[PDB]
């Protein structure tokens, strides 16, 4: 079992060093840069030495900050983020929860909560800011989210995550579903904070958010569990939404079209995030509760309605 | 299981914190030490009381994740007997949700004071 | 094999620090703490979804009851458990008192409370071996359809709630 | 009830959870749902006062099911004595309680 | 389960001792209040479990609700009292005498 | 009759959310009224098997009850097999 | 003194057939043996007595074994083609090997 | 052999250093322009793994671009000392380097050299973007060429 | 070209197909050809506690079919 730790925990490492690498390419590409060429055979070795200059560079201890939250945030944040895998579904998952749907949930809330107690214990006014519009972040998405997942798992009647694989079989979720799907997508950007819907980590308005005092080593494993949340929410959508066929006698085969199409989900997020302009932490709650809430609220409506009307009650198992 | 999972990502982030503590060369100093407010001391201290202007629509969202948790039990719900009340206990309280919602818009406290 | 007791120790611990009361910054962090300590209870005890749905209400209504600590009611020198010293007596003379009590409570009662041995042997009472609903979500789905009058007034209860506190905040 | 408007209209709208042995979802009985039901069947109308002195005995087995305080005295003293035993030398453990042994289903 | 029962007693008998005295701040009696929640949910969820009776899974939830429904209301009273003062404090509250 | 039409079409043309929000409450408010699939929710959990059914004694007395479960009496379920 | 029988009334001849066998051998048994069984469960329904119900528990044994002798010694082999299959899948789930199924069926149909 | 062993883990400490450094976005002067051009695509920044953080506890070199004036000098060298410990300052230009222009003013601080440390001076108004991404190869070889470890070993 | 960016992207295919594989082969090893049963229910719980029980090894995943009957 600790070996399935490891050569899980691993390579997750690897796959988001490389998500940062294939973020800096293909925002270069979409920018007509070329990307991080000079290190590594084309960029594989630049994410390598990312972390062993982040970590060789020494963090501060500052007079002004909170030492006991300021070194209990970010153990927690990038545990957090390397805990939301083991629910995931893959072909047959690591740890298989009875209801895993509200463990990422509450635990994806819990990240930002490692981020607040960044933003008080960093002890600025550019990280109060920053854990105040984390807090009207996720006043603007938590509730539209869970909805989604509701009103997505009224089509799949347990929380169970194996239960989305043999739900999605046959089709994928995206046919039947797809105002859950754009709004699903809008609301994990707004989740993980990325360029349409990154506030809290700032860099265009304030300084950093979160990060401002926070030197290198818990800033760059801040990055970690960031970058972990951007392909682990990217598998997530990936299996909940475009789950591919699922073949009992060949479970690799699906991996490696489950692996296609997050890669595919990896570059439409990196793709979004060079391709729109930047909310406001006003119009973001604004239109999170204006143009999103009546919408999945009348999505709550209908889907509810979708065991009655074409007589599809979901089984258990 | 789970326990173990989640004390083996507790031990590796503690030591990849003693690692970004303990070995790399450090020294501090008051000014090094010194809060970042883009390139001067802050004016007053950073605790000093925000005046807070997404209160109510803050409190309705702390509300609306009451609503949420009483709706998470429905695909369970979705599998009972008497489906008939079910869907119409279901049907009144997303439309008292979204009359209270509607109520706000038409309030206009969603917009900051 | 002692997860419950070792669990509720570290609820009387959190919410002891709740209780002596800091910087209700701090004291957010420690009632979460309390409050992953009981959703990992309920967790281990058998609700599969009470303990994940009080982490899912408690982490939203406590991220903002939070932001309003560290906006309105805040300080600009804050106590915190370590801060001031009559805070950090009481915290060890209740930590002492706390292993005092069960030291006093293993020993006078001569019952099943605390045994070095025999704890942990009591905690599930009865669970249906052969049944196939055991666990606490279809009971709390069962407000939909026998107990329709608790969600007939929790939602009241949420719909005044929003027009109290629309004229509270007016 | 104060204003008994349930029992006035005939509909049941707290009522159908109010004790232990109330129906339950998906039919799966509750533990002492036959001391319940013994102690409100013993309880049928007797009221309050008579049925405290009636009724006591099934309350009693009751409320040893629901706490199970003396069984887990006689549990309590059952394991000091096998500790003092094991201590003591004289209780050879058998293989059976031991668990090495070949299990029935 | 009595240990477990009798420790959750000791927690509410801690947290009626935190709320039924003052430090410095209505918002850490109004942490207290929201621990004597979370206590309550734990200890009817452990009664519901260990006597397991599921009938009464609609309790707890509503547990939940409403006191999580007067705990905002209070936050967005100490929300009001802090809009009509500036202050936000226990001994700011001696105008009524 | 023409200024319904017109605000229908002008909050169609400028904020068509709330729009397709109502119109989607609607549709999930009138039509398990309309659909006939709304008896065979009912009739899908009742006749699911969740617990056991358990036998009951006899005395020669009812005929619908059966004896061998192959037997065509009771309630069958040709409605949900076939249909 | 609560009541409890002694070790030699519960001497009996125990199925040692496992789980996935067992959902192999679901539907057949439900069929074939349907006199006994529910004798048993009325007892433990109606005695609510589990000292009572043992000389019933000894029946529905007899026939669980007699079920699984009549297979064994008739109906091995497309039996352990379709046990195998049904036990390769995650939660026994009975899409997976449907085609053993037409096999099981029409050997069973062939023979017993 | 120990020493080999001391300078090979010193080149793979400096190896990271040399690539993975991070710079700041900075401003202040026409000077500004060019670190933008040092981003534009044409003579790239992040082609070599040169990245644009906001944050000075998260930056790695400060690129000091143009005038240095008396006002600007505490939001320097408060900048440059909220730098975490590996901290080489580039100095974009004349004004940076010694006062291009305004050397004889009443309000530049003439050049970079008289307030903080800096590891390159970078000539021209326009070091083109190329000039100063030959800048930061020449930081970049510097701090490959440093020995840390080893003089922590012969010590 | 738009060839430059699938190497990295490739490696990153491979090593993130890779858990998903080793966490099944290592379930199929774990459990000796077959797969871990789920328990979502008690039933599914009590049924390989039973399988476990009818085994005798302390192990689920052997298991005794019609040559121990
Ligand atoms: S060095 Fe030249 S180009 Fe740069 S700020 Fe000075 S005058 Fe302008």
């Amino acid at each position: 079992f600790f070996i399935n730790i490891l050569t899980l925990l691993v390579p997750i490492l690897i796959a988001m060093a490389f998500l940062t690498l294939v973020e800096r390419k293909i925002l270069g590409y979409m920018q007509l840069r070329k990307g991080p060429n000079i290190v590594g055979p084309y960029g594989i070795l630049q994410p390598f030495a990312d972390a062993m200059k982040l970590f060789m560079k020494e963090p501060m201890r500052p007079l002004t900050t909170s030492m006991s939250l300021f070194i209990i945030a970010p153990t927690l944040s990038l545990t957090l983020a390397l805990s939301l895998w083991v629910p995931l579904p893959m072909p047959h998952p690591l740890i298989n929860l009875n209801l895993g749907i509200l463990f990422i949930l509450a635990t994806s809330s819990l990240s930002v909560y490692s981020i607040l107690w960044s933003g008080w214990a960093s002890n600025s006014k550019y990280s109060l800011f920053g854990a105040l519009r984390a807090v009207a972040q996720t006043i603007s998405y938590e509730v539209t989210m869970a909805i989604i997942l509701l009103s997505v798992l009224l089509m799949n009647g347990s929380y169970s995550l194996q239960t989305l694989i043999t739900t999605q079989e046959h089709m994928w979720l995206l046919l039947p579903a797809w105002p859950m799907a754009m709004m699903w997508f809008i609301s994990t950007l707004a989740e993980t904070n990325r360029a349409p819907f990154d506030l809290t980590e700032g860099e265009s308005e304030l300084v950093s958010g979160f990060n401002v005092e926070y030197a290198a080593g818990p800033f760059a494993l801040f990055f970690m569990a960031e970058y972990t949340n951007i392909i682990l929410m990217n598998a997530l959508t990936t299996i909940i939404f475009l789950g591919p066929l699922y073949y009992i006698n060949l479970p690799e085969l699906y991996s490696t079209n489950f692996m296609m199409e997050a890669l595919l989900l990896s570059s439409t997020f990196l793709w979004i995030r060079a391709s729109y302009p930047r909310f406001r932490y006003d119009q973001l709650m604004h239109l999170l509760w204006k143009n999103f809430l009546p919408l999945t609220l009348a999505l709550c409506m209908w889907h509810i309605s979708l065991p009655i009307f074409t007589a599809g009650v979901p089984p258990y198992m | 299981n789970l326990y173990t999972v989640i004390f083996i990502n507790i031990l590796l982030s503690l030591t990849l914190i003693l690692v970004a503590f303990w070995l790399p060369q450090m020294n501090l100093y008051s000014e090094k030490a010194n809060p970042y407010e883009c390139g001067f001391d802050p004016t007053s201290s950073a605790r000093l009381p925000f005046s807070m202007k997404f209160f109510l629509v803050a409190i309705t969202f702390l509300l609306f994740d009451l609503e949420i948790a009483l709706l998470l039990p429905l695909p369970w719900a979705i599998q009972t007997i008497k489906t008939s009340t079910m869907m119409i206990m279901a049907f009144i309280l997303v439309t008292i949700l979204s009359l209270g919602l509607a109520y706000e818009w038409t309030q206009k406290g969603l917009e900051w004071t | 094999n002692n997860y419950i007791f070792v669990l509720s120790s570290l609820f009387l611990v959190g919410c002891l620090g709740l209780a002596l009361k800091p910087s209700p910054i701090y004291g957010g962090l420690g009632l979460i703490v309390s409050g992953f300590v009981g959703c990992l209870m309920v967790l281990g005890f058998g609700g599969s979804f009470l303990g994940l749905m009080v982490f899912l209400i408690y982490l939203g209504g406590m991220l903002v009851v939070f932001g309003y600590t560290t906006a309105m009611a805040t300080e600009e020198y804050p106590e915190t458990w370590g801060s001031n010293w009559l805070i950090l007596g009481f915290l060890v003379l209740g930590v002492i008192m706390e292993v005092f009590l069960i030291c006093v409570l293993n020993y006078y009662d001569e019952v099943g409370v605390i045994n070095l041995d025999g704890l942990g042997d009591w905690l599930m009472y009865e669970v249906d071996d052969v049944g196939v609903m055991l666990e606490g979500g279809i009971g709390v789905a069962a407000m939909y359809s026998c107990a329709t009058w608790m969600m007939v007034v929790a939602g009241w209860s949420l719909f005044a709630g929003i027009f109290i506190i629309i004229e509270i905040t007016r | 009830p104060f204003l008994d408007i349930q029992k006035k209209l005939g509909i049941s709208l707290d009522r159908h959870f109010m004790f232990l042995s109330a129906e339950q979802p998906y039919k799966n009985a509750a533990r002492c749902h036959a001391f319940e039901k013994e102690w409100i069947e013993c309880a049928h109308g007797i009221g309050g006062t008579r049925a405290k002195k009636e009724c006591k005995i099934e309350f009693d087995d009751f409320e040893e099911c629901l706490l199970r305080y003396k069984t887990m005295r006689r549990m309590h003293d059952i394991k000091k004595q096998r500790e003092k035993l094991m201590k003591e030398g004289k209780y050879t453990p058998p293989p059976h309680h031991s668990g090495r042994e070949e299990p029935r289903p | 389960m009595p240990s477990t029962f009798f420790n959750l007693t000791m927690a509410f008998s801690l947290s009626l001792l935190g709320t039924l005295m003052f430090r410095s701040h209505l918002m850490s009696t109004l942490l207290c209040l929201e621990g004597m929640v979370l206590s309550l949910f734990i200890m009817t969820s452990v009664t519901s479990l260990n006597s397991n009776s599921m009938s009464s899974m609609p309790i707890p939830i509503t547990i939940l609700v409403f006191a999580a429904c007067e705990a905002a209301v209070g936050l967005a009273l100490l929300v009001k009292v802090s809009n009509t003062y500036g202050t936000d404090y226990v001994q700011n509250l001696n105008l009524l005498q | 009759a023409g200024r319904i039409s017109a605000f229908l079409k002008n909050a169609w043309a400028k904020e068509p959310v709330l729009v397709v929000s109502f119109s989607v409450w609607g549709l999930a408010i009138i039509m398990p009224m309309i659909s006939p699939y709304t008896k065979y929710a009912s009739m899908i959990n009742k006749a699911t098997p969740y617990n056991y059914p358990v036998p009951v004694r006899d005395d020669g007395n009812m005929p619908d009850v059966p004896s061998h479960p192959q037997d065509p009496l009771g309630p069958s379920l040709d409605w949900l097999k076939n249909l | 003194i609560v009541e409890l029988p002694t070790l030699e009334e519960l001497k009996v001849e125990e199925v040692k057939v496992s789980s996935a066998v067992l959902k192999a051998a679901a539907h057949h048994y439900g069929a074939q043996c349907d006199k006994t069984n529910k004798e048993f469960m009325l007892c433990r329904w109606e005695e609510k007595d589990p000292r009572r119900c043992l000389k019933e528990g000894k029946l529905v044994n007899g026939c669980a074994l007699n079920f699984f002798r009549q297979i064994k010694s008739h109906c091995a082999e497309p039996f352990t083609e379709y046990w195998t299959c049904l036990d390769y899948s995650n939660m026994q789930l009975f899409r997976h090997c449907r085609q053993q199924q037409a096999k099981f069926d029409q050997c069973v149909l062939d023979k017993l | 052999r120990a020493e080999y062993v001391v300078t090979k883990l010193d080149d793979l400490i400096n190896w990271a250093r040399r690539s993975s450094l991070w710079p700041m976005t900075f401003g202040l002067a026409c000077c500004a322009v060019e670190m933008m051009h040092m981003a534009a695509p044409r003579y790239d920044m992040d082609r070599f793994g040169v990245v644009f953080r906001a944050s000075p506890r998260q930056a790695d070199v400060m690129i000091v671009a143009g005038t240095l004036t008396n006002k600007m000098a505490p939001a320097l060298r408060k900048v440059y000392d909220q730098m975490p410990e590996p901290r080489y300052v580039v100095s974009m230009g004349s004004c940076a380097n010694g006062g291009g222009y305004y050397h004889y003013s009443y309000s530049v601080v003439r050049g970079c050299d008289r307030i903080v440390p800096v590891d390159i001076y970078v000539p021209g108004c326009p070091p083109t973007a190329e000039a100063l991404l030959y800048g930061i190869l020449q930081l970049q070889r510097k701090i490959k060429r440093e020995q840390k470890l080893k003089i922590w070993y012969r010590r | 070209m738009w060839f430059e960016i699938l190497p990295g992207l490739a490696i990153m295919g491979v090593c993130l197909v890779i858990p998903g594989v080793s966490t099944a082969y290592i379930h199929k090893f774990t459990n000796g050809g077959k797969e871990k049963r789920v328990a979502r229910v008690q039933y599914q719980w009590y049924l390989m506690e039973r399988d476990r029980r009818i085994s005798g090894v302390n192990r689920y995943y052997v298991s005794k079919g019609l040559e121990n009957i």
